[PDB]
């Protein structure tokens, strides 16, 4: 069934599973026509699936050209993403496919369903939890990735980096969501945070800066503010 | 016009035939239904005074044989049974008509409604969906399950409806899934009319005995296969023009006869809202759009 508060230990268990997340597929910029008219003009997009026991991120790249000549494509999206979900379990090894996949946004359930008939054993489920995913698009290497792809493509990047070395999925999922919750509720601050000491870089294959254990928690604390500030500036408290 | 004749009324019950009902007291000195219409399936149903758990009845043509209804004490229920010696038989049927103890089947001449409930429906699908092969009529009940509803559990009292399954390899060609999952005339056309059913008479035909089963014995696994009949087609941008218009007359009949105080139970408002609101053909039901929303205008 529904994936929540109750049962989040189960993310970290040995069974493998994925979260999808679709919020990044089908990008628009909105903007007026010569005649005063209003039209969209796609921009790349992405596929996020992720193993949160692992931290293995398979990042489809969805090219703009997809959408050529095609109708109402934001349904069409939530196929397409099932379609390339679906390619994806069956080019990996029986032993590496999941045994669940949890979809963020409940439109997703029939699509998958739909594309995974031949996997009957492998489980659809939605999610009560408010994942910040979305926010995948503010981290800037996974951005630079999709905006300069020419055609489809799919990347893989540990969203991890190495910190399973010296911490547990429990606890690295916990950052991952609190960093990603802060820089979808402020952009602009949450990567003042990351990036203001020079001395702290990012490896070169890596997507986030090489803390210390110390300035992990100096951070991790600079992020509950935020998103308590932010909490703060938008409903005055 | 024929006959079904009772051996005897030992228990009051309240006696069905088609769309009729009457009651019988207990120990009442009631012989049978006559003037029943040759050319149509029927059914005769049941359900007791002291137990209105379990409506039951038969589907039954009197063309195929002489039947007969005689209660059984062990088993405590009414059953048919066909009698073989057709003069013994007349000579029955002959004595209850001269006693006057026999009530008649009370179609008024303008009406068409039975006709209309039943036009495609053929006994010789009922015995298919309805397995008993020793016997020309068949039992039904509130209770009985259908083959699909097994598989989501005694198999020789199940009703083998045909399964329709919208998330099915059988519905969903690999490539053209989101196509054959938002319009599905590819399952409708190919995988059931021209492969399952042949023909869209044995389609509607199965489409009433469903409903039929769902209104007679409130049977829920009946009405889930009447509303998947409708979705089906609904949902589906290419169907015939004809089947479209037999559709609507089918529908229209079905919602007129259905009782006002059931409707609760017995339409499911997903399936009506997408069918005459939502899908390809909500612009096709002309008639039973109407009737829908002057009779039920809250279920919508
Ligand atoms: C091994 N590899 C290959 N590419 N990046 C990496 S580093 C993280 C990792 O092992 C992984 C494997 C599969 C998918 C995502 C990530």
């Amino acid at each position: 069934g529904a994936m929540n508060s109750s049962n989040y230990a189960e993310l970290f268990n040995n069974d493998i599973k994925l979260f999808v997340d679709d919020t990044n597929v089908y990008r628009v910029t909105v903007h007026k026509t010569f005649e005063g008219n209003v039209a969209t003009k796609a921009i790349n997009g992405c596929i996020f699936t992720l193993n949160p026991k692992t931290g293995h991120l398979f990042l489809k790249i969805i090219h703009t050209s997809v959408w050529a000549g095609q109708k109402r494509l934001s349904q069409l999206a939530k196929w397409k993403t099932a379609e390339e979900v679906s390619a994806l379990v069956r080019s990996l090894p029986k032993e590496e496919q999941p045994k669940q996949i949890i979809v963020t946004r409940k439109a997703m359930l029939d699509p998958l369903e739909v594309h995974m008939l031949d996997f009957p054993n492998i489980a659809i489920r939605p999610t009560e939890l408010r994942l910040p995913f979305s926010a995948a698009m503010s981290i800037d290497k996974l951005s630079d990735v999709v905006m300069k792809a020419t055609e489809p493509q799919m990347v893989l990047f540990n969203i991890y980096d190495d910190w399973l070395d010296r911490i547990s999925s429990y606890t690295a999922f916990s950052r991952l969501t609190l960093l990603l919750r802060a820089l979808k509720t402020n952009e602009e601050s949450a990567k003042m945070i990351l990036l203001s000491d020079p001395t702290i870089t990012i490896k070169s294959y890596h997507l986030w800066p090489s803390f210390t254990d110390e300035q992990w928690i100096t951070i991790e604390s600079q992020m509950r503010d935020l998103i308590l500030t932010e909490y703060g500036r938008k409903y005055n408290v | 016009m024929n006959t079904v004749p009772f051996t005897s009324a030992p228990i009051e019950v309240t006696i069905g035939i088609d769309q009729y009902s009457f009651n019988v007291k207990e120990n009442q000195p009631f012989h049978g239904i006559k003037d029943i219409p040759i050319g149509h399936v029927h059914v005769i149903h049941f359900q007791h005074a002291d137990n209105s758990s379990m409506r039951y009845g038969y589907w039954f043509d009197c063309r195929m044989g002489n039947f007969y209804i005689q209660y059984d004490p062990k088993d405590g229920l009414y059953k048919m049974m066909e009698e073989r010696d057709g003069a013994k038989f007349e000579n029955i049927v002959h004595n209850f008509k001269e006693r006057q103890m026999m009530v008649s089947y009370p179609k008024i001449d303008e009406d068409d409604t039975w006709y209309n409930l039943t036009e495609f429906v053929q006994m010789d699908k009922i015995r298919k969906i309805v397995r008993k092969d020793e016997n020309q009529f068949s039992y039904v009940d509130s209770s009985m399950t259908t083959v699909q509803e097994n598989e989501l559990s005694d198999p020789a009292h199940s009703l083998n409806y045909t399964v329709i399954n919208f998330k099915s390899r059988e519905a969903i060609r690999p490539g053209h899934e989101m196509e054959d999952f938002l319009d599905k005339s590819y399952y409708l056309n190919t995988v059931m009319l021209q492969g399952i059913f042949k023909n869209s008479s044995n389609y509607f035909g199965e489409l009433q005995f469903a409903f039929l089963n769902a209104m007679f014995f409130g049977n829920y696994g009946s009405s889930l296969q009447w509303h998947a009949m409708i979705e089906l087609i609904c949902s589906s941008a290419t169907v015939p023009k004809h089947m479209l218009d037999k559709l609507d007359e089918i529908l229209y009949y079905q919602i007129k006869t259905l009782p006002e105080q059931y409707s609760d139970i017995l339409l499911n408002e997903r399936v009506w809202n997408i069918c005459l609101y939502s899908s390809f053909q909500k612009n096709s039901l002309h008639n039973t759009e109407k009737i829908m929303e002057n009779k039920y205008p809250e279920l919508l």
